[PDB]
């Protein structure tokens, strides 16, 4: 099989900036390269056939090149409806292969994150069970840390990050935090509280109540 | 233009079996030949199958190969993905995709895919928590333990778009989380009322829960 191996993984270029991608293959495949970008939940699309040969409804500043095991493609003034991912594809010998992928995120302004903090609902309590959680939004970069401490403690056992793309708006970040410990290690434990380290401030930002 | 449209996807338990799907539109679909490719978040694209234009070559991967049967109707212009044999690895979104060869070769056209899902888990709708606080604020909602996914969550039937954060579920116990934030000025609450819409079409669900001052 043809090792198809693709470089950079990710790129945090900004606006305008050269976008260089490559690809090799562990076998000379000729001009058989293909490359497809792919924006959040949506199938790929085609974008550079076999020859290099640039598809029809496809800007002009998506060019292709290279012939047997080294391969290039290249963004030159990236816009930011270029924000995606990039894979290509080898195609003269089955079975077909991708390079893993290529992710954009747009090189932007830093932005310093709005934490939100919200303490367990009655409901969810009623069930047996308690859950308090923590909002972070519109940041930059997503490089952050949550830091969660029960009653002046410091407890990381039970927590759930999830961590929303890049906004396609104001191209920031933002992610929760939730903590959930049954209702009865919760109430009785005092000071839950939800602390942050992100390159915008150099103090703990913290957010927190009290039962 | 050229159209396909994958269906079928579904939840199994592994070892199970299913069938997938594609509606060929818009071209001649007896001169191109087929495919079906599938994406998992762990491991990008991979090729799953192929089948020339006539239909009596198919090819597949080694690590499919006896497991997966590709086939089509030329008469229907539809495509088809047997499987059996299902395992975890499998559970990926598949994508049915156009050759522009009348064999093989690159891939011009994509539907727009099926998800498929391979566990040991039951449909299970959520539970939703509504989460209030104790120049605007900002309200929440939790969408814990339900299986599987897709979940889709809205806030006021869509009514507030702006601010909306919805967070990628999470898998913690063998069951999915999510959870959802909304920002709205400080004088729209708790005067007009907010309230997070839940459904969850896999258990014929949808829940709709208010924000209230706690
Ligand atoms: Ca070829």
């Amino acid at each position: 099989e043809t090792t198809v191996t693709q470089s950079p993984a990710s790129l945090s270029v900004a606006i305008g900036e050269k976008v260089t991608i490559r690809c090799i293959t562990s076998t000379d495949i000729d001009d058989d390269m293909n490359w497809y970008q792919q924006k959040p939940g949506e199938p790929p699309k085609f974008f550079i056939s076999e020859g290099n040969t640039l598809r029809p409804g496809v800007p002009s500043r998506f060019s292709s090149s290279g012939y047997g095991t080294d391969f290039v493609f290249t963004i030159e003034n990236m816009l930011s409806e270029d924000v995606a991912d990039y894979y290509c594809l080898q195609s003269d010998t089955l079975p077909l292969t991708f390079g893993s992928g290529t992710k954009l995120e747009i090189k932007r302004a830093d932005a310093a994150p709005t934490v939100s903090i919200f303490p367990p609902s009655s409901e969810q309590l009623t069930s047996g069970g308690a859950s308090v959680v923590c909002f972070l939004n519109n940041f930059y970069p997503k490089d952050i840390n949550v830091k969660w401490k029960i009653d002046g403690s410091e407890r990381q056992n039970g927590v759930l990050n999830s961590w929303t793309d890049q906004d396609s708006k104001d191209s920031t970040y933002s992610m929760s935090s939730t903590l959930t410990l049954t209702k009865d290690e919760y109430e009785r434990h005092n000071s839950y509280t939800c602390e942050a380290t992100h390159k915008t401030s150099t103090s703990p930002i913290v957010k927190s109540f009290n039962r | 233009e050229v159209q396909l449209v994958e269906s079928g996807g579904d939840l199994v338990k592994p070892g199970g079996s299913l069938k997938l799907s594609c509606a060929a539109s818009g071209f001649t679909f007896s001169s191109y030949g087929m495919s079906w490719v599938r994406q998992t978040p762990d491991k990008g694209l991979e090729w799953v199958a192929t089948i020339s234009s006539g239909g009596s070559y198919t090819y597949y991967p080694d690590n499919v190969k006896g497991r997966f049967t590709i086939s089509r109707d030329n008469a229907k212009n539809t495509l088809y993905l047997q499987m059996s044999s299902l395992k975890s690895e499998d559970t990926a979104m598949y994508y049915c995709a156009r050759h522009e060869d009348g064999n093989w070769n690159y891939f011009d056209y994509w539907g727009q895919g099926t998800t498929l899902t391979v566990s040991s888990a039951k449909t299970t709708p959520p539970s939703v928590y509504p989460l209030a606080p104790g120049s605007m604020v900002t309200l929440g909602c939790l969408v814990k333990g339900y299986f599987p996914e897709p979940v889709t969550v809205t806030w006021n039937s869509g009514s507030l778009s702006s601010g909306v954060h919805t967070f990628p579920a999470v898998l913690q116990s063998d069951l999915y989380t999510l959870s959802s934030s909304v920002t709205v000025p400080s004088s729209t609450w708790p005067s007009e009322t907010v309230t997070c819409n839940v459904a969850h079409p896999a258990s014929s669900t949808k829940v709709d829960k208010k924000i209230v001052p706690r």
